[PDB]
RNA sequence: AGCCAGGAUGUUGGCUUAGAAGCAGCCAUCAUUUAAAGAAAGCGUAAUAGCUCACUGGUCGAGUCGGCCUGCGCGGAAGAU
RNA sequence: GAUGUCGGCUCAUCACAUCCUGGGGCUGAAGUAGGUCCCAAGGGUAUGGCUGUUCGCCAUUUAAAGUGGUACGCGAGCUGGGUUUAGAACGUCGUGAGACAGUUCGGUCCCUAUCUGCCGUGGGCGCUGGAGAACUGAGGGGGGCUGCUCCUAGUACGAGA
């Protein structure tokens, strides 16, 4: 799963490269973040010319998980690497203009169409 | 709902915490030392500017806003918690004035701007903070510094885009009913409205403007003795100042004289309102059933000599209401300076 | 006590039966029966009903006068009847009666249905007007309170249900 | 519904004065839809009004939208009409998010 | 109405037309035969005593043999009582089939869960294991404190510690039934039921909404 | 409504009543005068 | 105490007053026919209106009103196995 | 004549002077959201950085991150960071031995459960001839939390927000 103090990659071109999931949203005693969830991240590595800087705190949406995603027919969607899309703090909207890599269909269920629309895969 | 300025507020900063004179005694240590936690910092009252608000109706009762007492310093080096900040919701453009040698602390500029009005009291140091070689068992305690007792006056100017100026016989209040749904008091007697009221004209979802009606003024209003000229202070912010003139007034019977009497005190309020592009329209058209209506309109328009575009409307129902609003909004677009 | 010093008189065509401490005032407008407190006595006499207490009771005349009040309303309800007036004020407020049930629409998300007692009837001369007809003043008062409790008026606009003669407070409230 | 919702959506957007209507026939490049419509919004209130208009007519048409995203912010709002995604966005958002790639 | 009593044979998934896999539990039910019917006059409450399966004649002793012979029923694995619902009636010796569960669409399954033996505090009551390092000595899965100081001076009843876990009656409520088979005597119920394979299960219509 | 040990007729339209063994004040004119804990 | 009625006449008293007709401000607060009416206490109207009050008449018919002293009670009265 | 102290971990229990959820009164309660008071203890009641810290400040969530009692609950359940016997050093005091409710580095936490208690599981006997089953229920225990979205409805309210 995805929990606090977890190194995270980025699935967008916002400017970050490595972030830290350090707080997961959703309710009290929230232990894990699934494939579609709102999490709080801190930038650990970013391009100096990018739209975001080092140490910034903002919201992210999970895209890919190591453990996988359980389909209603006992099918898992595993991945090699954990990635997220960065969002503005006040409004949950994508910051990056593109998505790099595959995205699961589960984001469609939770009404995340910004990531699904401009993603050149599933 | 309605627009009322000149709100007053009393705010007090949270008093600083109080330290405690306590000593530490343990199982094998009869002489442990002065162990008394310091107090907590007092609460702080803040100011916040929101775009949504445009009135001070919530502060015409001048409630007393309390920042909670700072938590007293507890024994065993337990520091008291600071009181939570108190934030008061304030519109944009308000003036902040103190009672007694008061000055403008700050002017609201944009949404989210924060202004400090009263800083909380400092915490009271416990006996842990006063031990030394001279005195090894400090019994002295310091009271927290008191909070700031301050009187606040809030002055707000009108945020409307269109302001009305006309005689009490003119249908200023009833024109709001024709252009919006605000339901102000309308009757056949002078000085029906006592305070300015707001109104929003939304003919399309994308575009809209705010229009406010202002209480009527008389010949003698210039020097005073009536409602004064103080209600024209809520102007100079409107992009356009619509002017209503009552054709063939029932009790006036002097259309030529009273048409230009508005400009008389308009040129004498503070700076003649910088001669902003005030229009000129007539009302009570339905009273004149036929061609006599606009026949007199040109007769009374040539007396002023302005000769610019004039609109013949009746505030009772339609008849130019639906087309004058578009032209008012058209003027708004090319001029974005407020 | 001193109210009970004035005995009541029953009109013509009213039958009164005493079977111990139970009083029946059955007549033109239905049949009703009430049990007493076992401490106040009513004596059969000429066309007039009197009340008195029992010796050795602390309350004495204090509670005897109570029966003089309730029995007074009993003869009124069996000859003249009891009328209760309730009116609806506010948009989206409608009232209708279907048999022994009043249909209510008071801005809720579901219709409101009320079941009436056996001896209570209601009429709707207007969509915002309900009139209650009954034989006992206590029963209609409870029914009127039940209707009122759903939408007790607020003092800002007066929306809700109210009695015809009831006056409600009006507040010129302006803040927030 | 197929090949008819393409004209149905364009009619509804043009009914409320949409500008620069473009239809992308993404038959196989994307694995979620069959065609896409992108339209411009003059102002923030206009974008919300366009989005509400297309959703409301869809319910009367007989198709429930799967969801919308740009509710709080009117910079870019999407409507999921099943096989068709319709994007209506402001003047600025059509250049920062360049939707000619698909 | 009443339920049935049967035996769990295993668990299997069911594939729907849309591809959704429904994991179900397969319960075989033999045609239960009523051995007694109770009445208010004799016992003061209405219930029917049923039996299922078959039992070997040698194992069956005389006392229950007369019990079965009185009702005209052969030997059975066990006996159970189901409470009636104020209007339903059964007769002695009537066989109970399974097709009556074609409308309940919600069943309650009761059975003896698996026996885990003497279980520790961590396994039974889901306690928190203490630290395995930082100097900890001989105390990892121990319960820890079990009370306060001398002011209570005792251990309260119902305190959570180690003991026998499982091997007791467990009820799982509001279980969806998927399919019922009459000619094969199978009942497909969605979810997992208590007990091991081959254990006796009691299925009843759901009492909640 | 205010609940306090000391209860008195604040205005001329305040009636003192004993309900369920406690002292209460009912104001027919306006409900600000309601008291308890007499 | 309830109930049924009356409760004005110069007079919108003078001034400031857009409006002060009793009840936003000050003033005198006298004086007319009456069983009684105060340019007057409260609600309401910007102000007129519209409700009361002080006070009077009629039915009803026997105790009513408010101060003291004293006995016994009520609330005030929330803590941890 | 003795490890027994503060903090932390595990395990909790009780009171209500109620933090949230629940039911209301008043309001200077248009609505959402708030202010104060009454009833209500069924359930729930945060993660990290700093410091040994309880407490606090900070960052970010939640409906909330309640106040207290229980040898400031709990070391024959654990930890030994604080303090601290024996070592050493700095500042100060004293000629000095040394000292300092001054600081810094390091520094042994024993017990196989007799009784009450509690968690489970059995043997004996009784229930009036014996035995095998199946049940009613006198009583006892467990559980009772709540966020978000949609319809109602952009409806009531509100000039609009
Ligand atoms: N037939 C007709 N009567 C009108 C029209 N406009 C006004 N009136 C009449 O003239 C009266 C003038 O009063 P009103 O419009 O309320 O004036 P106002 O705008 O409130 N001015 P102020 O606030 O200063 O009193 C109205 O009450 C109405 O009887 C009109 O267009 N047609
Ligand atoms: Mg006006
Ligand atoms: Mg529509
Ligand atoms: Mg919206
Ligand atoms: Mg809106
Ligand atoms: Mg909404
Ligand atoms: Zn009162």
């Amino acid at each position: 799963m995805i929990q606090e103090q977890t190194m995270l990659n980025v699935a967008d071109n916002s400017g970050a490269r490595r972030v830290m999931c350090i707080k997961v949203l959703g309710g009290s005693h929230r232990r894990y973040a699934g494939v579609g969830d709102i999490i709080k991240i801190t930038i650990k590595e970013a391009i100096p010319r990018g739209k975001v800087k080092k140490g910034d705190v903002l919201k992210a949406v999970v895209v890919r998980t190591k453990k996988g995603v359980r389909r209603p027919d006992g099918s898992v969607i595993r991945f090699d690497g954990n990635a997220c899309v960065l969002l503005n703090n006040n409004s949950e909207q994508p910051i990056g203009t593109r998505i790099f890599g595959p995205v699961t269909r589960e984001l469609r269920s939770e009404k995340f169409m910004k990531i699904i629309s401009l993603a050149p895969e599933v | 709902m309605k627009f009322v300025d000149e709100a007053s507020i009393l705010v007090v900063a949270g008093d600083g915490g109080n330290g405690c004179v306590s000593f530490r005694r343990e199982k094998y240590i009869p002489k442990g030392g002065p162990d008394g936690g310091d107090g907590g910092d007092g609460g702080d009252v803040w100011m916040e500017a929101d775009e949504n608000l445009n009135t001070l109706i919530d502060y015409r009762f001048e409630k007393s806003f309390r920042a909670e007492r700072g938590q007293n310093g507890a024994s065993r080096d337990c520091t008291g918690k600071r009181g939570k900040d108190v934030t008061i919701k304030v519109p944009v453009g308000t003036r902040v004035i103190d009672q007694g040698t008061g000055e403008t602390m700050g002017d609201m500029t944009k949404h989210g701007q924060r202004l400090l009005v009263a800083k909380g009291g400092w915490h009271g140091l416990g006996n842990t903070r006063f031990k030394s070689s001279v005195n090894r068992t400090p019994r002295q305690k310091t009271n927290g510094t008191p909070g700031d007792k301050r009187e606040l006056l809030l002055e707000l100017m009108l945020l409307a885009d269109v302001g009305m100026l006309g005689m009490p016989n003119a249908g200023k209040s009833t024109f709001i009913r024709a252009v919006s749904a605000a339901k102000p008091k309308v009757a056949d007697y002078p000085f029906t409205t006592l305070v300015p009221s707001l109104g929003v004209v939304r003919m399309d979802n994308e575009k809209s403007f705010v229009v406010a009606d202002i209480p009527g003024l008389i010949e003698g209003a210039a020097e005073g003795a009536g409602l004064g000229i103080r209600f024209l202070k809520h102007l100079e912010r409107c992009r356009v100042l619509l002017h209503l003139i009552d054709i063939d007034p029932i009790d006036g019977t002097d259309p030529v004289e009273n048409a230009r009497i508005i400009i008389s005190e308009l040129e004498k309020y503070s700076q003649d309102l910088a001669t902003k592009p005030r229009w000129l329209v007539f009302n009570k058209i339905d009273l004149l059933d036929k061609v006599e209506a606009e026949e007199k309109a040109k007769a009374i328009a040539e007396a002023l000599g302005w000769e610019d575009k004039y609109y013949l409307i009746s505030a009772a129902s339609g008849l130019g209401v639906k087309d004058l609003c578009w032209d008012v909004m058209t003027f708004i677009i090319e001029n974005p300076v407020v | 006590s001193r109210v009970a010093k004035a005995p009541v008189v029953v009109p013509a065509g009213v039958d009164v039966k005493i079977n111990g401490q139970v009083i029946t005032i059955k007549g033109k407008n239905g049949e009703l029966t009430r049990t007493l407190n076992d401490a106040v006595e009513v004596k059969h006499a000429d066309n007039t009903l009197t009340f008195g207490p029992r010796d050795g009771y602390a309350d004495g005349w204090a509670q005897a006068g109570t029966a003089r009040a309730l029995l007074n309303s009993m003869v009124i309800g069996v000859t003249e009847g009891f009328t209760k007036k309730l009116q609806l004020v506010g948009v989206g407020y409608r009232a209708a009666v279907k048999g022994n049930v009043i249909n209510l629409s008071l801005g809720f998300s579901h219709p409101v249905d009320h079941q009436l007692p056996a001896g209570i009837t209601a009429e709707c001369p207007t969509q915002t007007e309900i009139v209650l007809k009954g034989a006992d003043k206590q029963v209609i008062g409870q029914v009127a309170a039940d209707l009122r409790a759903y939408r007790r008026p607020e003092p800002y606009k007066g929306k809700g249900v109210r009695y015809a003669d009831e006056v409600v407070r009006t507040k010129e409230a302006k803040k927030k | 519904q197929g090949k008819a919702l393409q004209d149905f959506v364009i009619d509804k957007i043009d009914d409320l004065k949409g500008q620069d209507i473009i239809a992308l026939d993404v038959q196989g490049k994307s694995s979620i839809t069959d065609c896409m419509i992108i339209c411009t919004g003059t102002s923030s209130r206009h974008v919300m009004s366009i989005a509400d208009h297309v959703v409301q007519e869809s319910r009367a048409a007989g198709l429930l939208p799967l969801g919308v995203e740009g509710e709080n912010s009117a910079d870019w709002i999407v409507v999921d009409l099943g096989d068709v995604i319709v994007h209506v966005m402001q003047e600025e958002s059509r250049r920062l998010y360049e939707l000619e790639k698909l | 109405m009443i339920g049935l009593v049967g035996k769990k044979v295993g668990m299997t998934r069911i594939f729907t037309e849309d591809g959704v896999s429904i994991p179900v539990t397969v319960i075989e039910v033999e045609a239960n035969r009523v051995t007694q019917v109770k009445d208010l006059a004799n016992d003061g409450y209405r219930a029917i005593q049923v039996t299922t399966g078959a039992k070997k004649a040698n194992r069956v002793t005389k006392p229950e043999a007369g019990h079965f012979a009185k009702a005209g029923v052969e030997a059975g694995r066990g006996l159970w009582e189901f409470r009636l619902a104020e209007g339903e009636e059964f007769t002695v010796g009537q066989s109970i089939s399974v097709e009556l569960f074609a409308d309940v669409k919600k069943v309650d399954v009761t059975g003896t869960s698996k026996g885990k033996g003497f279980a520790g505090t961590v396994k039974r009551w889901n306690f928190r294991t203490q630290d395995a390092t930082h100097g900890n000595s001989l105390s990892h899965r121990v319960p820890g404190s079990i009370g306060q100081n001398q002011t209570p001076g005792k251990v309260f009843k119902g305190k959570k510690m180690a003991g026998q876990m499982g091997n007791e009656r467990v009820t799982v409520q509001s279980l969806d039934v998927v399919r019922v088979d009459a000619e094969r005597n199978l009942l497909l119920v969605k979810g997992a039921v208590p007990g091991a394979t081959g254990s006796d299960l009691i299925v009843k219509p759901a009492v909640k909404a | 409504m205010k609940v306090r040990a000391s209860v008195k007729k604040l205005c001329r339209n305040c009636k003192i009543v004993k309900r369920d063994g406690v002292i209460r004040v009912i104001c027919s004119a306006e409900p600000k005068h309601k008291q308890r804990q007499g």
